[PDB]
């Protein structure tokens, strides 16, 4: 029961991160902004 | 915070 | 989070030249893109020689190298206590993340001369051969040396297991936490080695630090001192630590490749000019406090694998220069029985005496005494028949007690028990028993001592002596079974 | 005798001869004059008639520092450079001339105040927010620099951006991010 | 040239650096101007170091060594028998040439 925990922990936590990857300039602008506050 | 955003919406997915 | 960096001019064989960093430290830890750690070890005017705590396959030229700030450390605590952890740490035993909260450096400097008392306490390892002839102390460094396959990670394990008793005992003072660190051994061995420490509940309190044969050479060369600070820390806040390195002639090894890879002078053998202060800053951190600091300990047992008995190579000498002592190991007593096959002539204890409870002296005075009578004769063997009678009754007493000394493996004896087994064969009640069965009663006798004479085990523990009460009981229990056996 | 070290540093021999010219143009304040004559020189020994006869090997050492004094004269050149010029050249180390030129170059994008960044995006910008990032990035100098942008795209970040000025560098590229994520969440 | 021909940078106990010769293989028999022939051994990135199939004596620096596309050959045959001949296949017991109709690498 444990061991299913594992194998279904170890892939919906490496399906998430290759999901993601096919997700707006919105960041750029933020990091100018984050480097702005750099100081 | 698009990590942010990623970790949310990867759980909702998940779950 | 800006951080100080520079680009990598080259890479390969564990030795990166790094280009920039121009405030890195020497032996600093460095942090490169794909997460590999490693230590600045040389610093040029034009370029920084690194050593990577990894494979150099992730890394390509002009990769971005990080600093860190801090001199190469490794987390302490009794948060590592049944792991094993890499030279650096990071657990691959694969059950979580370790929960210490506090570091220390991998190149402390030893204690003076002011914290230091003399070496009193004794370090039973549970090995007859050991604890009689041969005794180790707390503080002390006892070099453990022989050839490839004669019994030398067995008396490490040995040692390892037999704190059992101590461990999960009451008493605070003597716990003795373990620490095994492995250089050049493959996996699967220490694997072997793991799973034989959890069969006996030894991994309640050991760590292993594992610097296989396939890890790199900087962490073949870190992994001692990485276990030497862990062991450290117990050192100094009172505890009482042991620590193993199996072995430092392949730590030597992995030092004399970092050392010709980054450009250094090779001296005797190739090794680099300063292997000598490598070891030696290495083993002087085994020491025995006093009570103004805290009264720990950390024992040291260095391992050394020669070549055909060839203890006058140069790292064998530098190691036998730098300990307390030795336990030599043979092929021959390998073959010819013994096992363990440790060389009582050639093996010494220069602190000695000072490491044995009063009833382990009592008696292994006089076994030493028998033994040296026994070795300068023994030539004289195979034409017995025709010499003196007394030198003959010499003669069998030494087989005798060779005899004795054989031993099992994985069963550490208790002292006690070892003292009763040492007594009833120095005081001539097995010359009138052949040898080849001897281990038979050694066996047989030693169960009878502990089923119906508990309470006189745990006097003589609870004094450390044989008192004359005692020793009239034991006197008592050997003849009557002497009687009774076969 | 005493030398004035550049406050940047370069090695080789190329190095050893860089600083040997700014010791020796600094002892007589001629720094921007030895920099452009030597840019000239070094565009003059890279035409191929003489930079194909500069690496001869064969062709004597004094009849070619001769003709390389005859050829470099008539620019008419500062004592200062065809000294250099012929230390060079009775020292034959004349294939390396455009070399040390170079370094040279470099000790003036350091006399100068000029600090290189770079920052490396995923795609090209637009001159906006890269005016408003020069005022960002220049906001972290002391008194008195000049600063030089160098920037690169590559997709293979998929966002963020890299701002790696001089030594110091901050990696707030998505890809570092998702390598976080990672080895967080993995651990 | 400096394609097919070098010139002779250095000289001394049989071994002689040719600059140029960018075309020359490894293993190659070139040939000096004093008849001397060599094997191009070393291909280094500024010359290539030859081993000269003689004496050092008869080479100066600045000499023209001519490719010769030729990899060392010696003639084999049955008409080689009873024939004591030299480590190139030339014959050093006066009795006349080698009727050899085929060589070998
Ligand atoms: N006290 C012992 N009595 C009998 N056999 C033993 C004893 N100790 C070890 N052995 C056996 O001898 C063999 C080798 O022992 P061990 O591995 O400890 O020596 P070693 O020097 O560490 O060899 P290596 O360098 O390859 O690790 C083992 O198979 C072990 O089972
Ligand atoms: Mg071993």
């Amino acid at each position: 029961q444990n061991m299913m925990r594992r194998k279904e922990q170890e892939h919906m936590i490496n399906w998430v991160e290759k999901h993601v990857v096919q997700s707006t300039i919105a960041k750029c602008i933020a990091d100018l902004k984050l480097l702005a506050k750099k100081a | 915070q698009k990590l942010f955003v990623d970790k949310i919406r990867e759980y909702k997915s998940k779950r | 989070d800006l951080e100080e960096t520079g680009r990598v001019l080259s890479i390969g064989d564990g030795i990166a030249r790094v280009h920039g960093l121009r405030n890195v430290q020497a032996e600093e830890m460095v942090e490169f893109s794909s997460g590999l750690k490693g230590m600045s070890l040389n610093l040029e005017p034009d370029n920084v020689g690194v050593v990577v705590f990894g494979n150099d396959k992730l890394i390509k030229e002009g990769d971005i190298v990080k600093r860190t700030g801090a001199i190469v450390d490794v987390p302490v605590g009794e948060e590592l206590l049944g792991r094993v952890v890499d030279a650096l740490g990071n657990a691959i035993d694969g059950k979580g993340p370790i929960g210490s909260k506090t570091r220390r450096r991998v190149g402390l400097k030893a204690p003076g001369i002011i914290p230091r008392i003399s070496v009193r306490e004794p370090m039973q390892t549970g090995i007859k051969a050991v604890d009689s002839l041969v005794p180790i102390g707390r503080g002390q460094r006892e070099l453990i040396i022989g050839d490839r396959q004669t019994g030398k990670t067995s008396i490490a394990i040995d040692t390892i297991i037999n704190q059992k008793r101590f461990n999960d005992g009451s008493d605070e003072k003597k716990k003795l936490y373990c620490i095994y660190v492995a250089i050049g051994q493959k996996r699967s061995t220490v694997a072997q080695l793991v799973k034989r420490l959890t069969d006996a509940d030894a991994m309640k309190y050991t760590i292993v630090v594992s610097a296989t044969a396939s890890d790199a050479a900087p962490l073949q060369y870190l992994a001692p001192y990485s276990g030497c600070s862990m062991g450290e820390y117990f050192r100094d806040n009172g505890k009482h630590a042991l620590i193993i390195y199996d072995d430092l002639s392949k730590q030597a090894v992995a030092y004399r490749q970092m050392s010709l890879l980054l450009r250094r002078p090779p001296g005797r053998e190739a090794y680099p000019g300063d292997v000598f202060y490598l070891h030696s800053r290495l083993l002087e951190r085994a020491a025995k406090m006093n009570d103004a600091f805290g009264g720990g300990s950390l024992t040291a047992l260095p391992v050394i694998e020669t070549q055909a008995g060839d203890v006058s190579a140069y790292i064998p000498t530098n190691v036998i220069s730098i300990t307390d002592g030795q336990i030599f190991l043979e092929t021959e007593l390998f073959y010819k029985g013994i096992r363990p096959a440790i060389n009582v002539g050639l093996s010494v204890s220069r602190v000695g005496s000072a490491a044995q409870t009063r009833a382990m002296k009592q008696v292994a005075g006089t076994m030493k005494l028998e033994l040296a009578q026994y070795r300068e004769v023994a030539a004289f063997a195979q034409f017995g028949s025709d010499l003196d009678a007394a030198t003959q009754q010499l003669l069998s007493r030494g087989v005798r007690l060779t005899e004795l000394l054989k031993q099992g493996q994985y069963s550490p004896m208790a002292i006690e028990e070892q003292v009763a087994v040492i007594y009833a064969g120095v005081r001539g009640y097995l010359d009138k028993l052949e040898p080849s069965k001897i281990t038979k009663f050694e066996n047989a006798f030693l169960s009878h001592v502990v089923s119906q004479h508990q309470a006189l085990l745990g006097t003589i523990r609870a004094d450390g002596k044989i008192s004359e009460q005692s020793d009239a009981k034991l006197k008592e229990i050997v003849t009557n079974f002497l009687a009774g056996f076969e | 005798a005493k030398l004035v070290r550049p406050p940047v540093q370069v090695y080789g021999i190329e190095g050893r001869y860089a600083t040997a010219l700014y010791s020796a143009a600094s002892k007589q304040n001629k720094l921007e004059q030895v920099e452009k004559e030597l840019l000239r020189v070094a565009q003059i020994l890279k035409e191929p008639k003489v930079a194909a006869s500069v690496l001869n090997p064969y062709v004597k050492r004094s009849i070619k520092v001769k003709s390389l004094n005859d050829i470099t004269a008539k620019e008419r050149f500062s004592p200062l450079t065809t000294n250099l010029i012929n230390l060079l050249a009775e020292n034959g180390r004349l294939s390396n001339t455009q070399g040390v030129v170079s370094a040279f170059s470099t000790m003036m994008s350091v006399h100068r105040g000029e600090v290189p960044c770079t920052v490396t995006s995923a795609s090209p910008l637009e001159e906006a927010t890269l005016s408003e990032l020069k005022t960002v990035l220049k906001s972290f100098l002391s008194q008195g620099q000049v600063l030089k942008l160098e920037a690169k795209t590559d997709p293979s970040i998929l966002g963020g951006m890299i701002v790696r000025i001089g030594e110091k560098y901050v990696d707030m590229s998505v890809k570092t991010k998702i390598q976080k994520l990672g080895r967080a969440m993995r651990e």
